RNA sequence: AGAACCUUACCUGGUCUUGACAUCCACGGAAGUUUUCAGAGAUGAGAAUGUGCCUUCGGGAACCGUGAGACAGGUGCUGCAUGGCUGUCGUCAGCUCGUGUUGUGAAAUGUUGGGUUAAGUCCCGCAACGAGCGCAACCCUUAUCCUUUGUUGCCAGCGGUCCGGCCGGGAACUCAAAGGAGACUGCCAGUGAUAAACUGGAGGAAGGUGGGGAUGACGUCAAGUCAUCAUGGCCCUUACGACCAGGGCUACACACGUGCUACAAUGGCGCAUACAAAGAGAAGCGACCUCGCGAGAGCAAGCGGACCUCAUAAAGUGCGUCGUAGUCCGGAUUGGAGUCUGCAACUCGACUCCAUGAAGUCGGAAUCGCUAGUAAUCGUGGAUCAGAAUGCCACGGUGAAUACGU
């Protein structure tokens, strides 16, 4: 298995989304280019629209996904299906 | 078997230099003091590279460069004072850059 | 092709003994390049061996090596559209590394719970002529008597060995006008 | 080739000094074994953003003579290519064809 | 197009290295592109003279400019400003104060870059190469050395295909190791595009120029060279 | 005429060093015993084997120095030395050794692993097409 | 030659246009460094340390932010538009320069024959004469071995003594870096047209240019690089430039090229057991240390590497043990915990290690290197090197069948 190591990370870009974001409880979903954060209790109850490089996917931010990246919610590579090969686009 | 008083080290890429620039320092030590040796082998270094030939593709034929590096220590028993004042005075080479720091 | 006489290798008595014919015995026993396991295995097989009989540790071995012993061989050089096989009577050096070959190919299937005793156990039974390789002697003599028919493209080759001093007939040998 | 990768470097090497020298030994003090139950406090650790860019794995040099990067060897500072247009002409002191 | 280059394996025997110096593993970069630094920008300032080598050495606290040349006082100029104002710019690349010295001219019409000079200054100038190649190989030929090539390449006349020619005469090794012996190919630019000579020159098999050293370890310094054998 | 007479051992650029004289019949290996040198090893019976073959069991005293190579080998080496050293009993002693093998020191030298090639001769596989 | 971002070409997202980087001008700031806050970071705004260089004492360069130009910049396009460079044939054993002669000339001749070879090597010989290129050689290296050194090298003997050169000491001895020695079909014999040369003899490590390397003809193939770089034609230059970030080739329906290790018992299991070479360690590694199952942790003498360390070198050996059952071979996967390089380990990073435990029993079509220190096989170190080797380079362990014949 691989890890956090040692440090201390809250993400210096979302310490300060989050603090203009958790004063009106919630808004409009925050622009994140950040696929670097792991998901805190500080961003709960929030919506992060994470960049994946083409365009920003909504993560819906809960408690259930805080042992977790903002990057693994929102994907990066496409699967080709073999039912029938994949024939069509998805974005 | 003997303990290392102090170390004087010859350090160079062309081997007939230094063979020369070593007997030259053992002369002059001879010479301005009265405890000296024949000068010690001491191993060889060479560090290996691997390179293209060709600007692109051609993956058998390949080059291979070597550099060679010679070590010579001398290893003076006792210099005098005046023997360490002969041989940092009359250095100017540059095949060879002579060691006399101690670490 | 080749444009002179080019040599062979010597086999320098073996370490653990002092014989070269065991020392080239142990050199086809070698697997993954470990003739030093090669020589534990034959020296370990001996001497089972020699429980069996105590007159020599070689008795067995000996005896084996002239057994099996192929004296005739079958060769192959294709010709156009046909293939064929052409027999050669077998120089001595490979007549005796075939039979090696033959006791120690046949002795890693014997599935004895030791490498030692399946090599005893082949060559015990190649001495008697009995075991596994007396087979692989008779095929390889069948095919030699059997190819006897056989020239190198052959119906223009008749004229133009007849003169070059050679018979009024096909020669069943290799590289030859016949 | 291409100037935008050598270029890269250029700017980075500048911003290794300023930003990276007071985060130098910072991974041992803060974060690993010696910060248990001393510091580990999040708004020390947050500032190594500034040098992300200046982060001794994007410390990876390249040729110095071009900045054109890969297939490097860091004791001529060159590459396979470069190395070998020097050695053809003798210009390396030492360097010569192997033969043994 | 073939062959590892014809004076790379001649380095390490008679034939010197094109630098001589050493900087103990870790500054061997930082030595050999300022040595590279000092090559590029020193020439563009000669530029008006004609020069067959450059040799940059590095004593102890020093940078030391050898320089070979088609004549003793070409590099000089009038009343030494010139070659201050060289040494000027050696000592402000360099981590050094600098020394330049001009060597001895020697078959300086024979030497590798200068012959070659000669020959691409036909071709720079387009002239026909009806009699070129003959021309410069009766001028090589009568000034000395024992065997000439010459291989011309850049579309001779202007053309629209690869075209190459060539010319060899006389003695040219090419799988020797031993002497130096003179090779140059040559970059050069006209109207048209770039335009380059490859010149095997062969002055002879055995050259004195650099030979090895005067005696072997054995006889050499002290007089008195036993040891002991212990007795601290 | 000499205090002990000396073999040099050559066998795959390994050096046993070996010096004979006559004594008891001992062997003395690194300054040590059998057992210490070449612990649990078939090497016992290698420095055995040039002893008996010449029938001198009970006539050397021995005294052997080694370096180098697998220890299998050095032995290997040691059973070189021991016929190396052997010379002057009488003058034909060295003239039936050498028709034997056993002062002939391994003619094969090293070949470099080679430039462009995956070994020394081993040259790349490819199918390409 | 060591793909999270970097790298990276590709693609998208922020942001400016002399611009990442140089000279030159305009305007604020010295650059360098430290610091709060907004902003993803770029960037911007403010703060404190410093206030250098020159001076029309205004103000500028330097360097940075801003702006405009001349201009810088381009993995920009074209490899029948090129230069520089290298690959194929092939170790083919041939190819060419100078010159004459024979034909009207294109072109022959030599460069073809007999004998022989690594060889245009050498005996014989014709219109081929004269001569060069490849090969042959000098050359480096190795092997003994001659030679000098005598340590961080060695130690028949001698001392403390685990019998380690650590040290009192000792030179019988490898041994290391350096001059290099020896081997030439020259000797002798058989063969071969005298003969090159093949083989045998003998001393020596070795007889067949001693082993190994260097080593590659004129040059078609229009082979391939505008992406090392030179560079004309020739296009953008608010960009076919630049900062910053994220994402990718490491995708999955698969096939194929290659290498690895395996499919056993020649082995593996447990316990005990042995010796390497070569090189890396100046920015770095590092004994002992105390913690830790290990990895690692944090301290650190010490080092300059023939002293210390990477490193326990493994395979191989000892003993007892195992039977085709995918096992007693093989150990992949995956769960889980400890650890690491870095703001940051998710797809795409490393390491230790616990538990369970598959495929595969030598494989169709396909398919390659090798003449002997080779091939095969086993481990090591290094080059690269943030973090990652099955690979490359070299090294040492152990080390094969045969080469009749064309």
């Amino acid at each position: 298995p691989r890890s956090l190591k040692k440090g201390p990370f809250i993400d210096l870009h979302l310490l300060k989304k989050v603090e203009k974001a958790v004063e009106s409880g919630d808004k409009k979903p925050l622009r994140t280019w950040s696929r670097r954060s792991t998901i805190f209790p500080n961003m709960i109850g929030l919506t992060i629209a994470v960049h994946n490089g083409r365009q920003h996917v909504p993560v819906f931010v809960t408690d259930e996904m805080v042992g977790h990246k903002l990057g693994e919610f929102a994907p990066t590579r496409t699967y080709r299906g073999h039912a029938a090969d994949k024939k069509a686009k998805k974005k | 078997m003997q303990n290392q008083r102090i170390r004087i080290r010859l350090k160079a890429f062309d081997h007939r230099l230094i063979d020369q620039a070593t007997a030259e320092i053992v002369e002059t030590a001879k010479r301005t003091g009265a405890q000296v040796r024949g000068p010690i082998p001491l191993p060889t270094r060479k560090e290996r590279f691997t390179v293209l030939i060709s600007p692109h593709v051609n993956k058998d034929a390949r080059d291979q460069y070597e550099i060679r590096t010679h070590l010579r220590l001398v290893d003076i028993v006792e210099p005098t004072e005046k023997t360490v004042d002969a041989l940092m005075r009359l250095d100017l080479a540059a095949g060879v850059d002579v060691q006399i720091s101690l670490g | 092709p080749r444009r002179r006489v080019i040599g062979q290798r010597k086999i320098l008595p073996d370490p653990k003994f002092g014989s070269e014919l065991l020392a080239k015995f142990v050199n086809i026993l070698m697997v993954d390049g470990k003739k030093s396991t090669a020589e534990s295995i034959v020296y370990s097989a001996l001497e089972t061996l020699a429980q069996r009989s105590g007159k020599s540790e070689l008795e067995a071995f000996e005896v084996a090596l002239e057994n099996v012993r192929p004296t005739v061989e079958v060769k192959s050089r294709r010709v156009g559209g046909s293939t064929y096989q052409v027999p050669v009577e077998v120089r001595p050096v490979r007549r005796n590394a075939l039979a090696m070959r033959w006791i120690v190919e046949a002795a890693r299937k014997r599935g004895d719970k030791s490498m030692a005793l399946r090599l005893a156990n082949e060559l015990s039974d190649a001495a008697e002529n009995k075991g596994t390789a007396v087979k692989k002697r008779e095929d390889v003599h069948r095919m030699a008597e059997a190819n006897k028919a056989f020239a190198h493209y052959r119906w223009l080759s008749l004229r133009s060995f007849s003169h070059q001093a050679g018979a009024s007939s096909k020669q069943p040998a290799l590289g030859y006008l016949n | 080739a291409k100037q935008s990768m050598k270029a890269r470097e250029v700017k980075r090497v500048a911003l290794a000094d300023k930003y990276f020298a007071k985060r130098a030994e910072l991974k041992a003090i803060i974060s690993d074994v010696n910060a248990s139950d001393e510091d580990r406090w999040n708004a020390v650790l947050k500032l190594q953003t500034l040098p992300r860019d200046s982060s001794p794995s994007r410390q990876r040099n390249r040729c110095r003579q071009t900045g054109r990067p890969h297939g490097f060897l860091r004791k001529f500072g060159l590459s396979r290519i470069k190395v070998r247009e020097a050695a053809m002409r003798g210009e390396i002191p030492g360097l010569k064809k192997a033969s043994w | 197009g073939q062959k590892v280059h014809p004076n790379g394996i001649r380095l390490g025997i008679v034939k010197p290295w094109n630098s001589t110096w050493f900087a103990n593993t870790k500054e061997f970069a930082d030595n050999l592109d300022s040595d590279f630094k000092v090559r590029q920008y020193l020439t563009k300032e000669l530029a008006k003279a004609s020069v067959s080598r450059i040799v940059i050495e590095r004593p102890a606290k020093s940078i030391r400019v050898t320089i070979h040349t088609a004549r003793p006082g070409i590099v000089i100029g009038k009343k030494g400003e010139d070659v201050e104002k060289l040494r000027k710019v050696v000592a402000d690349i360099a981590g050094v104060p600098a020394q330049i010295n001009i060597a001895e001219v020697r078959k300086p019409e024979l030497d590798a870059k200068l012959v070659a000079d000669s020959i691409t200054s036909q071709l720079e100038r387009r002239v026909m190469f009806r009699r070129a190649m003959k021309r410069a190989v009766q001028n090589a030929m009568r000034l000395g050395a024992k065997g000439i090539k010459v291989e011309v390449s850049g579309r001779l006349g202007g053309a629209e295909i690869a075209r190459t020619e060539w010319y060899r005469e006389g003695r040219v090794p090419l799988h020797t190791l031993r002497a130096d012996i003179d090779y140059n190919t040559s970059e050069a630019h006209t109207t048209y595009g770039v335009i380059g000579v490859k010149v095997w020159i062969f002055k002879g098999e055995i050259l004195g120029g650099m030979a090895a050293v005067e005696q072997p370890e054995k006889p050499a310094a002290q007089p008195k060279k036993q040891q002991r054998k212990g007795r601290k | 005429a000499e205090n002990q007479y000396y073999g040099t051992g050559r066998r795959k650029s390994s050096a046993a060093r070996v010096f004979i004289k006559p004594g008891n019949g001992k062997i003395v290996i690194n300054q040590r015993s059998l057992e210490q040198y070449f612990g649990r090893e078939t090497a016992r019976m290698v420095v055995r084997q040039p002893l008996e073959l010449v029938d001198m069991v009970e006539k050397l005293d021995l005294y052997i120095t080694v370096k180098g190579g697998g220890i299998s080998g050095q032995a290997g080496a040691i059973r070189h030395g021991i016929t190396r050293a052997l010379m002057e009993y009488d003058e034909s002693l060295r003239s039936e050794l050498r028709k034997a093998g056993f002062v002939t020191r391994d003619a094969r030298q090293v070949e470099r692993k080679k430039v462009g090639l995956r070994k020394a001769r081993r040259r790349p596989q490819f199918s390409k097409r």
